[PDB]
């Protein structure tokens, strides 16, 4: 979680507030200050190495968000945790020389 | 195992054969019920496994579990390359790299 | 000392789970019967799958829709979990139409009814629409067998349609259990139990019957010896 | 006209078109009374065209090199699935190339019917 | 392994001489369109395609088979090259 | 006590004995106190080299087959039979080794 | 779009060896057909075997016979390889009597002829008698399936009889191989090769046909659910 947070890849709520608008390219949040803040989302962007880095919203309209709460997941992130691969069922055994 | 026992199933014959083999291998203690030996194998991280091609079990218990695995940036798609003829260099007149 | 014809027992749970017991069998015949049936059930049972998707104002899979939380890739991922039952054996392909406006939670039940077509998981979540968002979709569903990648079939009905990887198999899981039994004086006889989990499009009994028919047809092929 | 289907009226491939090796992405002609010098997809590449960017002389903030009237860039996307020859690794230094993809019915499975997803050789430990 | 490779290796005093003989015989077969072969019509190397069995196009395989039959003479200074080629052309245009 | 290797391997197929059990088998006119697995290995070599007496001469029956014994077997097969038959033997050894490593557990 | 019916090829070496090739097949069907056929061929083909042996003046299998070079084990092992064919289906068990004396090479054909029974390998070597050696034996032969060890049945005509392992199976060995093959664009098809060694009483083709019929008859059992639990 610290690795995900410190890379500035994901989006977190600046203050305590409530989510007003959610989209595949936009999140508009209404903070308790009364100020509307709109965060655009980076979508299908080419990295230096050709990989696609996009942010996907993880919040719903009307949801209450505290300070530091996750708003959108970055690339290789699952609910704010570093997600570099997949959890698979493995067996440790030889198999026909393959 | 309680899942299996609730549905009304006992120990498989193939599991009995594997338990005999593991008893010979020294992985379980002789004199216990098949469920106790199965639990001993499970506590060693090993389960009875069946071969999908034949349906017979693997002759010994096999380590099975969840593993975290990542795909690496080295992709065969970006590497496979072939040439018959093509561009040549200015001075040496030899194929480019 | 030949064995009497075994008894065959059927237990069913919904349209999705089935247990089929055959006992008593000779020693070793439990695996001999269970394994080929399991392989055929997991490999060769025909079913239905989503093969094509068209979305209005969408040009490719790598785009987003205004007013919709999920991108097209995630929408197609959700649509790949749709279970469609064809009530008619002759029916080969259908096109389901979806029209929705936000704010709402578009599920599989929001598809317009079609004759001789049923949706076995109407609660399956498809998309989330906010105020101002709209979703107009046309989903083409085909009959088939096996796993056919989108790059293989390449099915497009319109210019902007997106081909979808098709997983036609309706069977989700197959297990079989061989248990010890006896008959009078004989010992070490087999009792076979097949456990079949399907998606509800096809029942376990139907899948078992089709697997048995396929095995019988393949056994037929050993009937015409030819010289080498 | 089979080679010019996907180009728009400005000579650039349209967004959403699928491109395969040998297909034209941007059309261009050079004074040879003109000859084909178009941009095509190199062998072993291709996919779906997702973006096009055009920069012309005079556009605000553009600093082209002298002599170049305009520049066109095309962004093409691919969805890559796991295939034979790809590299996988765990966090403990075990790395390997996928050598075989088996159907589900050939995989070793638990007594409850659940098949395994990956088979690792014990000789690596 | 190539069929009869042990016999071929035992037929010569040096393995490179065997390679040279095989290559030269393959060139001879290619030059005359396999009309100068010493193989009987049922020893010809075959190749299986969808249409049916045809002659093997690979001349090196033909040369090894012919060397196996033992009907070919090889050595140093057997015949002048020009006369050899002219006579070959006379028998097989 | 088995009359021939086929009977011993059929008994193995029926679960009567395992490949690692020591029994008595009649092979090549002799009574050998050996295991069905070693008899099977002998048959693998004999069928690979298409010669029963030479294969019987090449193999070391009374030891488990490991790296050094297999290397010595390959060298002796090369010397006695030629590289073509050695290649056949190597392919057979590879196939059967993979097959038995998969099911060994 | 289902694929054309496969081609089945046979290659028979006497009454003893057979190769059978089925191709092309759908992916994965090679082992799906090979494994059950191998199990049935090794386990369920009806046959005959020597089940018991009585020899006078012999108290157990680890004894010896004066006048005979071989011990009891060698005669029992030789009898294990005797191939006998029953001619009528009503016959179940047979006693074969062997009278021999004097310096002789006792072969299979020296057995006293019984009706509706045929020894398929009369040249098989049973024993060697020296001067002053005698052999009076009664071998009990039954019909069964598979392999049954002596201790499992333990049948004895009388108290001095020695039980013998019954190799009922007429099939001596089964091997099978699945190879990748292609047809047109498709490249994941299977070609299945089956090699069968029998004892001669049944040809490999007959054994394969019997195994296929057994599998079909077992598949017919999945039809009428008498029990509906």
């Amino acid at each position: 979680e610290r690795v995900v947070r410190d890379s500035l890849a994901a989006l977190y709520a600046e203050e305590d507030g409530e989510v007003a608008k959610v989209d595949g390219n936009r999140i508009v949040v209404r903070y308790e200050d009364g100020r509307l803040v709109e965060y655009p989302l980076r979508r299908f962007y080419r990295s230096n190495q050709g990989t696609a880095l996009d942010q996907r919203p993880r919040v719903v309209v009307g949801q209450r968000v505290r300070k530091g709460d996750l708003l959108a997941d970055g690339p290789a992130s699952e609910n704010g945790f570093l997600a570099l691969g997949q959890n698979v069922l493995v067996a440790i055994m030889p198999f026909d020389g393959y | 195992f309680g899942k299996r026992k609730g549905e009304g199933f006992g120990v498989d014959k193939r599991e009995v054969e594997v338990l005999r083999r593991a008893e010979k291998l020294g992985l379980v203690t002789p004199g216990k019920t098949p469920e106790e030996q199965l639990k001993e194998l499970f506590l060693q991280g090993k389960v009875v496994l069946y071969d999908g091609r034949t349906g017979e079990p693997i002759e010994g218990p096999i380590v099975v579990g969840q593993m975290f695995i990542m795909k690496l940036y080295h992709m065969v798609e970006d590497k496979m390359h072939a040439r018959s003829t093509g561009p040549y260099s200015l001075i040496t007149q030899q194929p480019l790299g | 000392s030949k064995l009497k014809a075994p008894v065959f027992t059927v237990r069913t749970q919904g349209r999705e789970y089935g247990e089929f017991v055959l006992e008593p069998l000779e020693r070793g015949f439990g695996v001999t019967l269970g394994n080929p049936l399991r392989r055929i059930l997991l490999s060769s049972i025909p079913g239905t799958a989503v093969t094509s998707v068209y979305i209005e104002d969408v040009l490719h899979e790598f785009s987003t829709i205004p007013g919709v939380k999920e991108d097209v890739v995630e929408i197609i991922l959700n649509l790949k979990e749709l279970v469609v039952r064809f009530l008619n054996p002759s029916l080969q392909t259908v096109t389901l139409l979806l029209k929705a406006e936000g704010p709402k939670e578009v599920k599989a039940r929001d598809f317009l009814p079609v004759a001789d077509v049923e949706i076995m998981n109407p609660d399956l979540h498809i998309a989330t629409l906010e105020e101002g968002g709209r979703l107009n979709m046309e989903v083409r569903v085909d009959r088939g067998v096996g796993y056919v990648p989108a790059e293989k079939h390449g099915i497009k009905d319109r210019i902007n349609a997106i081909p979808v990887d098709a997983v036609f198999s309706p069977v989700r899981r197959v297990a079989f259990q061989v248990e010890d039994t006896r008959l009078g004086q004989r010992t070490d006889l087999d009792k076979l139990t097949l456990r079949i989990w399907t998606d509800g499009s096809v029942t376990p009994l139907e899948a078992l019957n089709q697997a048995v028919e396929i095995l019988r047809e393949h056994l037929t092929y050993f009937s015409n010896p030819q010289a080498a | 006209e089979a080679a010019l289907r996907d180009l728009d009226e400005e000579g650039v491939v349209r967004i959403g078109a699928e491109v395969k090796p040998g297909d034209i992405l941007v059309g261009r002609t050079s004074f040879k009374d003109v000859k084909d010098t178009s941009l095509r997809v190199p062998p072993g590449e291709g996919g779906i065209v997702v973006r096009t960017v055009r920069l012309r002389r005079g556009d605000p903030g553009v600093e082209l090199k002298p002599g170049v009237r305009e520049v066109v860039r095309v962004y093409v996307a691919q969805k890559r699935k796991l295939q034979v020859g790809d590299k996988l690794a765990n966090r403990h230094g075990n790395k390997g190339v996928v050598a075989k993809i088996l159907p589900v019915e050939d995989m070793p499975h638990l007594p409850d019917g659940t098949p395994v997803d990956v088979i690792l050789n014990p000789l690596g430990v | 392994a190539e069929p009869g490779i042990d016999k071929l290796f035992g037929m010569v005093d040096s393995k490179y001489r065997l390679t040279v003989v095989v290559a030269k015989r393959a060139q001879q077969l290619l030059r005359h369109g396999f009309k100068n072969t010493v193989l009987e019509p049922e020893e010809r190397p075959k190749m299986q395609t969808l249409e049916g069995l045809f002659d093997d196009p690979n001349a090196v395989t033909w040369a090894m088979k012919e060397l196996l039959t033992g009907r070919l003479v090889f050595g140093e200074n057997l015949v002048p090259e020009d006369r050899l080629q002219k006579e070959m052309e006379r028998l097989y245009p | 006590v088995f009359a021939n290797p086929d009977e011993a391997l059929l008994a193995v197929a029926h679960g009567i004995v395992d490949l690692q059990d020591v029994v008595t088998v009649r092979y090549m006119g002799k009574r050998l106190e050996t295991s069905p697995g070693r008899i099977l290995f002998a048959r693998i070599v004999a069928e690979a080299v298409e010669d029963e007496k030479v294969a019987w001469e090449l193999i070391q029956l009374d030891v488990p087959q490991e790296k050094n014994s297999l290397k010595d077997l390959v060298y002796q097969a090369f010397l006695r039979l030629g590289m073509e038959k050695t290649a056949r033997l190597l392919d057979a050894l590879k196939y059967y080794g993979f097959t038995f490593s998969t099911t060994s557990g």
